[PDB]
């Protein structure tokens, strides 16, 4: 028998050699490879394949997954591929081909009568997003960040409060625990951290045995040689992350008496560009050294014609020397090199929670129509692109903080955190999002309606968000330390626990597409950023994809 | 009123379509959200008017032309669907390719 | 510009390559219709259907997954099928296997 | 001392020989018995008769009701009465005279300082409802249900995945377990269903000891005869329901075939009509079985001129056998006959979840217009239709799903799952939901007002939907081998627990006003439905009671 | 170094001399201490005082304050002074002078790195209110009183139920039992009432070790001279407090009979001035009296133009009785007097749960410009009025049933209830609101914002008021007895619980600027109230500050 | 339509604008929330119409005078911000002193 290649792709999403347009952007995929056995997909309906003794087993539950996603394109940093994706107690189980092996040849993802279906053909399935530079401001952001497609929140703070609103540090072992606590009610992995601000060693060593995963330098609690310094140590001991905003008033010294503090140790440099903070006008160059893991928050990415004038207030003689048309245009071209790894938003605090993947996308449309093709690139297709952008919001987000052995990417073992993309909409409003193996939030429509497609059609919490089964569903980091003091028990957290490892060991050479060091400087008086002598510049936009045509507001 | 949860949803919806309404009244090209709600509030007080669903079918296909909205948008809505008190009942209105 | 818009490369795709196949003429002597999907055991499909059930047995509508094939009452036609593969064990439908081949 | 009747139905609601039109429909129902001792009825305020000494006793909370509804107008299978009712210990403790026994006559409940009052005189109670077909597609659904007045929510699904959106189906021990615990969060009672196709018994025992009250046997998970049996035969086995979407295509065999399958064993044929699913075009000759409990799903009830049009694309060849003015129309007239026995949504499958009662009335009203006085009413008003009809959504589904026990009508010792309607708005919009004893919702106007009645009135969840007193007041049912497996502290769930029964051994004569096996025929080219020969149709409606005049849109 | 006192009070808001106007009235306070120590002030931001090494120390979190208001105004019954607060363990720790003691002067309240900042110049900082008629109708009721700056609600109901329409009773055990596990759920702290007319002592017991905290005595259920006696009884007993709404028809015999079988005994009269309920129309003369503690309703709450044409219907012979525009007129200033003690709202039952604290301040307003400065007033301030004022609906509720001890005022060792006010929405619509240490609710902006304060903003739950958070920042009071047999366990309550104690032995004299026993006497045919044969009364208000400039509707 | 919890909470703001643009044509002089709603909603349609950041700092300040709002109301509101989806994103409008 044959068919038609267009009549398949309609019917089963599209395969090997076919082309998909991301949104309305410029920016094309091309499917890789196709793990199917033409003839033998598997579809859910009447009179369709997945059935009792045709594509649905006789195996008892321990022998079959929960959960397969049928004809799903999957978009991550190894690969874009069509295939089923089965998930098993909450975890991904298998990338292959579902099925029934009496029946059926080549299944490695046996369906039986404990099985769920959720059909993805002409669908794009993606990893949740990892937003790493949270303010927890108000706990609403939790739901607008996993409409979003983030699925994992690691940030600090207490709530409105001033200590909050410029910092992400939810300050010492009492509001540490009743964040924990607060945690359990949110439907995202959650993980906080401290006030790393102090030169007395024990009162960081508390917090992080009280329950954080990490420690926030900050300028605003004074980021001095001797806090970095002590912050850092802790780290090394308790194998936590540091997170840095450094001295923008240059008032303990410049960039590289605070490079010379980190002295060679691990480190995550929030908004390495500058904009939301870091010595000026030259903390960008933090990027050249193997130590850092340099992130971006949102508002700047990527370089518009209002990006400027909206910048002073949302900071409002020291603004002139932080808002540089010349360090903000750089960094565009830094992502697109690989130099700066990942992207964050810096929730209300100057960044937009829900536009992390969002702008991640239009920075890379932008870098395609000004810069071409990248010398990674091969066929007719800006899959490598692709690939290193995503990885910048997923995978390396998660090696960056010791959690990329639960979340960060699609790949067996790993947390179900999955987004379900129409390619229409990809990356700016999410078909199904998949917390734990259970769909926690979707577009839903009319409640008393016939069918749920019928209007209005708005994001509303499914059953992965309500009491009980988002505890399953959900995953609270906790420091070695905290866990082995048992603070989950003490506080009596009910969600599932999950403990950090791997932030001392992990460098740029370990940034997943994203491992350039440049010989890069900034000139101190013009601003202007070179890279091996060359300027590293480019022009802002008039208009961008995934913008009006999506959002009624 | 004592309003039910589905009243109050509808509320959302009408409103959606005064700010399409307005926009529209201005000269703009309407993007997708727009055109949706423009679209299904229309069909919902056909169905207050008391018009059929047979009718409403056909007449929901000649709220909005290509013309008067965004590049991409037709593509982006293969169809429409909205239910409504008629006064049978309620019933579900579905309009194919609306917007041509 | 179409949002997310395919660009399929033309051509056709083989369906259950290297696989054994056989057709069959069936007749419907139903008064009612009767729709048979892709991967039914054809051998234990809805009595009034008229064929040779032997040649049948571990046999399936070689068709692409998820479609049917419909006949009307009294309609005659005759199908290709492709056989079974896997472990070609038959549980289910009529319940005339319930094991192996 | 002496009182005109139109005082006193003014005063304390009508009494016996009075009427009482239902909404504004041309049902009328008539006051059969009252309970009550002519001046000695119990009324709250300012100076009336439930106060310490008067109507309200000395004796302690041991013995008196926790609840009493006054002067309430009871419209249930049973009877048309009016009485106080007691309500004790989140049951119903009985059905009489409320008052103080130290200075009145024929007291039965007793009201104390323990006592709450609820002024039910000239309002209507009814059972709370009870909603069999349920696709567990958003948890929104629940609330839209209880809103309208119904109270019991059995039912399959995960969320808004491809095979919950056409089956309802819990696949599997891990979705069983999630969804158990996700039930804690809903205000309704509720009772899962898993996938019952497949041919290996063990797969369905295994869904049974994870807690599922009954198995869903759909056709596009399979309907075929050995799948069939196998549920059937586990049934048996575990006393749990069985619930039937037969072969539409005929692939496997006919309705005969199907019928020959079940072999004469209880079980639950949902959308008998066809529209919904079934063996084209006859699958509703089911009805006439002894076996078989027969129930509609609501778009097709009643038939109207917009019926038909609508249908087609909310099922989009065998479109036109499976949607058939003949049979649609049938319906309608079975319904009246009590040839069907139970009315359900099929929850956005084809299914308006907010509209199983007031679609029930409808095609009550419409079948009076149509039909006249059914041949067992007795006296000038639609008593027995009411009666039948009622049973439809209360005390029939209870029965056929095991549950009769504990909930389906307003008696002694059952949960007490009231609703209180104003005449005016009768199974349309209720005054009051009370769910195990406690006001659950209810509409509510401007909460900074004066008093609880300026606008804006809407429904608004109420004590009886939070936390822990939502626990209290709610049940999950749990199948007999999940309760003894401990399943209940296992998943560590916090609701009231109830376990079913009885579900092999209901047969169509136990359906209350609902018995009638009917000799039905369906022509296999015309359709055309024929009870002993006689055509069996109706006329579609051009414009229905409980529609235009309540609803906003 | 030296700066002037207008960039002073820019910088760290006001100081010492300095006068502040009230929202838009004509109330204004002067600062009448600070405790800071001019150069020392701690000031939060970059390059700002609160960093490593200056203002912040190196203490150990045992060492140091988790939370600290920065440059607060604080206005509370004891005064009106500028300082910096330190909150621990959810605890006012102390109110003083804030900073690094390692290189400050003065320093009270030890900063570290354990320590949230919360920037409080330009505001100013009161206690949480104290409603103590609350009528739990509906639990929306809880967030609109929250959002007014009310932070504990005692009073009683089961729901939008007749009894509960009309009195504040949660009628026996099972209710109690039930409203208690809901009140977990609730940001609130809470305390409630049961049914207290019965002439068995037992039955009344029974409800107080089921774990209410006071009795309701209302007519509805006959406060006769029995009933009242029995209550007062079982409170002296078991250490409750009894609330009274009085026989309005004069049935068991006149005011000065109630007055008789309350025999001297500690008791809180409701809505003292009459039109919420009590003899006709003489209740008000109950202030006379030192055993009683009196408190007014808000819809009286000042007299203005339309106060008596919407009485009538909100009320609807005994109508004309009841609503007086002579004891209205004279209730205003027997506030301003101190013979009335509280301020309570009577929500939904005559009463507007938000608008507690605005009528109290609007009552403050029209005082001040009928009757000029009070007597007791010193310099050219409105400083003695605001305090006066301000007692009424914290501290006075507080002592009157007994949880003083708990909240009622910012104090040391008081649970940290705390709300933030900007002096232009003083009264009317608050910045923050803490809850137990945690902020509760604040107006929040655009949640996907770059910044918290972009449009549209609107008071949203915060981390204080979800999940266990919520539980461990809120406190359910009990009665000696129910704490004593258990009943937190027994109901697995998972808030802090707080006892009630001292309710019998608070007394007139004993609330705070309120303790005036006047010679109070009312003309039975007339109504006029005089006090010493004067004549109370004052002219109704025909514009109102804290209204239409406020609110969108 | 898909509506986001952000476009969802816009039609709030939206809504506010429509009450307040109703009384101001009435002739009242408008309060606290009704000045902050006209003019914040002004805004949002300026984006949707494409105009830039600078521009609308700008325009916003002409929306109301202090003789049609009640007194005090000028003092109230030191200044304005929205954000809106201009034809480049998400953007950030900050008014100061808006009503002169
Ligand atoms: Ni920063
Ligand atoms: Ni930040
Ligand atoms: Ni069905
Ligand atoms: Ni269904
Ligand atoms: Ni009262
Ligand atoms: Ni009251």
């Amino acid at each position: 028998s044959n068919i038609s290649r267009q009549a398949y792709a309609d019917m089963f999403g599209p395969t090997v050699g076919d082309k998909v347009r991301l949104a309305d952007t410029e920016l094309w995929i091309e499917v890789e490879d196709d793990l199917t056995t033409y003839g033998e997909e598997v579809k859910f309906g009447g009179g369709k394949v997945i059935r009792d003794g045709m594509g649905q087993g006789q195996m008892l539950a321990a022998d079959c997954v929960d959960l397969v996603l049928t004809n799903a394109l999957i978009v991550d940093h190894w690969g874009i591929v069509k295939a089923d994706i089965g998930v098993k107690d909450g975890r991904i189980f298998a990338i292959g081909k579902a099925g029934n092996p009496d029946i059926q040849p080549n299944v490695t993802i046996p369906i039986g009568a404990a099985t769920e279906v959720i059909a993805a053909e002409g669908k794009i399935v993606t990893a949740g997003g990892i937003d790493t530079h949270i303010h927890w401001i108000c706990p609403q952001q939790a739901e607008e960040a996993l409409v979003s497609g983030v699925t994992t929140m690691v940030g600090g703070g207490t709530g409105p409060a001033a200590g909050t609103h410029a910092t992400t540090c939810t300050p010492g072992p009492w509001y540490i625990s009743r964040m924990l606590q607060a945690a359990d009610s949110l439907p995202v992995n959650i993980g906080l951290l401290g006030k790393g601000n102090v030169s007395q060693p024990d009162a960081l060593r508390e917090q992080v045995a009280a329950g954080v995963i990490g420690l926030k330098i900050h300028e605003d609690w004074g980021a001095t040689p001797a806090a970095i310094d002590c912050a850092l140590t802790v780290a090394d001991e308790m194998d936590i992350q540091v997170a840095l905003h450094s001295d923008t008033l240059n008032e303990s010294g410049f960039v590289e008496d605070t490079l010379a503090a980190i002295g060679g140790r691990t480190i995550h440099t929030f908004h390495t560009e500058g904009a939301g903070g870091g010595h000026a006008p030259d903390i960008i160059t933090a990027c050249a050294h193997p130590n850092i893991l340099p992130s971006s928050t949102n508002p700047t990415l990527p370089y518009t014609l209002n990006t400027i004038d909206e910048h002073l207030d949302m900071l409002m003689a020291f603004a002139e020397s932080r808002i540089r048309r010349e360090t903000i245009a750089a960094e565009d071209v830094l992502h697109d090199l690989g130099a700066f790894s990942l992207t964050s938003s810096d929730s209300q605090a100057m960044g937009r929670v829900g536009e992390v993947i969002l702008r991640t996308w239009q920075v890379a449309h932008r870098m395609k129509v000004q810069r071409g093709a990248l010398a990674e690139e091969t066929g007719d297709n800006d899959n490598f692109r692709v690939k290193r952008y995503i990885a910048k919001y997923t995978i390396n987000p998660a090696l960056t903080h010791g959690i990329a052995h639960e979340v960060g990417s699609i790949e067996v073992g790993k947390l179900a955190d999955l987004v379900v993309w129409s390619p229409a909409f990809f990356g700016v409003k999410p078909a199904t999002v998949i917390k734990g193996g259970m769909i926690a939030i979707a577009p839903m429509g009319d409640i008393n309606a016939s069918i749920p497609t019928p209007q209005p059609v708005h994001y509303r919490p499914m059953f992965g968000a309500l009491g009980s089964a988002r505890h399953h569903c959900r995953l609270t980091f906790l420091s070695q330390a905290a866990a082995a003091n048992g603070v989950a028990e003490r506080l009596n957290l009910r969600s599932a626990i999950a403990v950090v490892k791997g932030c001392r060991t992990v460098q740029k050479a370990d940034m997943v597409h994203n491992s350039l060091q440049p010989n890069i400087t900034v000139d101190a008086q013009t601003y202007e950023v070179r890279v091996d002598g060359e300027l590293i510049t480019s022009e802002p936009a008039d208009v961008l994809p995934m913008a009006q045509r999506y959002f009624l507001f | 009123m004592e309003l039910t949860p589905r009243e109050k949803d509808k509320l959302l919806l009408f409103t959606a379509a005064l700010v399409a309404e307005r926009r529209l009244a201005r000269g703009l090209k309407l993007n997708y959200p727009e055109s949706v709600a423009l679209i299904s509030a229309f069909i919902m007080e056909g169905a207050r008017d008391g018009k059929s669903v047979a009718s409403l079918m056909e007449e929901g296909r000649h709220v909005l032309t290509r013309e008067q909205v965004m590049e991409g948008v037709p593509e982006m809505i293969p169809d429409i669907q909205v239910e409504a008190t008629f006064p049978d009942g309620s019933k579900l209105v579905t309009v194919h390719n609306p917007i041509i | 510009m179409i949002p997310g818009e395919y660009h399929v490369k033309p051509g056709q795709i083989a369906l259950n390559t290297g696989r054994a196949t056989c057709r069959v003429v069936v007749e419907n002597h139903g008064d009612r219709p009767i729709q048979v999907g892709s991967h039914y055991h054809f051998a234990e499909v809805n009595p009034a259907l008229k064929f040779d059930r032997q040649q049948a047995a571990g046999y399936r509508l070689n068709i692409p997954a998820g479609t049917a094939v419909r006949f009307e009452p009294g309609q005659k036609r005759e199908v290709e099928l492709v056989a079974f593969a896997g472990h070609r064990a038959v549980f289910g439908f009529r319940g005339e296997v319930m094991g192996p081949l």
